[PDB]
């Protein structure tokens, strides 16, 4: 920078999808209950259709 | 069947009618008649002995075991194939498949020409003396026991020496005790539902279990993960 001497970085550069400074509640965390719970209905479904 | 079969001798069916002393002069003669006519009237296959044999076929034709009395399944000897049943009318006969067999006596009657065949059958378990042996369950004794005594107070009532109303406790007392032991041999164990789970909880259904044995039809069905 051209005023900052001590201001400098590498070249990785990126970022959290957060929210206040908190770990990132990501759009599969927030579809990840429904999906376990599609899981286990669709177990009773297919014992049901076997017997 | 939940219990096992624990195998005794058929005068242990005696100590129990000749408490009561109106069947005072039943015998092991007519303790061996009624306990067969009991055996067979039940129908139940776990009191009958689980027996294979090999025999060969002739032309058409095998000599069967002599303690036959039910056969389970019969299969050739060198394939495994079980043999289904003959339908057909004119077997053996030519004019001018699937193998099958046909039972009638003491001969089998197959339709395959030359060749060896093993039988699984079921035969009576027998004494050092050659006669019958009965399970010790209490409610067999029990109700073999009710058996007897109805069949010689039938007599007696004939006789007139049996009030109606003995014989009407008697035939109502055999009537519950038959139905008691007929469920108490056909219910099954733990072990035997747990095959009846497998069969019946198949969701690619298995319906080939004759070619086998019957061996693979408690077998659990297994699906893969995707």
């Amino acid at each position: 920078r051209l005023n900052n001497p001590s201001r400098c970085h590498f070249g990785i550069v990126g970022s959290i999808y957060n929210l206040n400074d908190s770990r990132p509640f990501s759009l599969v965390d927030m579809m990840k209950p429904y999906n376990y719970l599609y899981d286990a209905i669709h177990d009773r479904l297919n014992k049901a259709i076997a017997s | 069947m939940v219990n096992n079969i624990n195998w005794v001798k058929l005068p242990v069916i005696l100590d129990r009618l000749l408490r009561h002393p109106l069947l005072t002069d039943l015998n092991l003669e007519t303790a061996i008649q009624y306990t067969l006519d009991f055996i067979s009237a039940m129908g139940l296959p776990n009191v009958y002995v689980d027996k294979i044999e090999t025999i060969d076929i002739k032309e058409y034709r095998g000599e069967l075991p002599c303690d036959l009395i039910s056969i389970n399944q019969v299969r050739l000897h060198k394939n495994g194939i079980a043999l289904r049943a003959m339908t057909d009318n004119f077997n053996a006969y030519p004019t001018h498949g699937e193998p099958s067999f046909k039972t009638q006596g003491r001969v089998i009657f197959t339709s395959i020409k030359h060749e060896k065949v093993d039988i699984s059958y079921k035969a009576i378990m027998l004494d050092d003396e050659g006669l019958p042996l009965i399970p010790d369950n209490p409610i067999f004794l029990k109700t073999l026991e009710l058996y007897i005594k109805k069949e010689w107070f039938t007599i007696l009532f004939d006789m007139g020496k049996i009030s109606p109303a003995v014989l009407n406790n008697t035939q109502q007392e055999y009537a519950f005790k038959a139905g008691q032991c007929n469920n108490e041999f056909v219910i099954p164990s733990v072990s035997e539902m747990e095959a009846i789970t497998n069969m019946w909880n198949q969701l690619i259904p298995r319906v080939t279990e004759f070619r086998r044995g019957f061996k693979n039809l408690g077998d659990k069905e297994y699906i893969r993960v995707h």
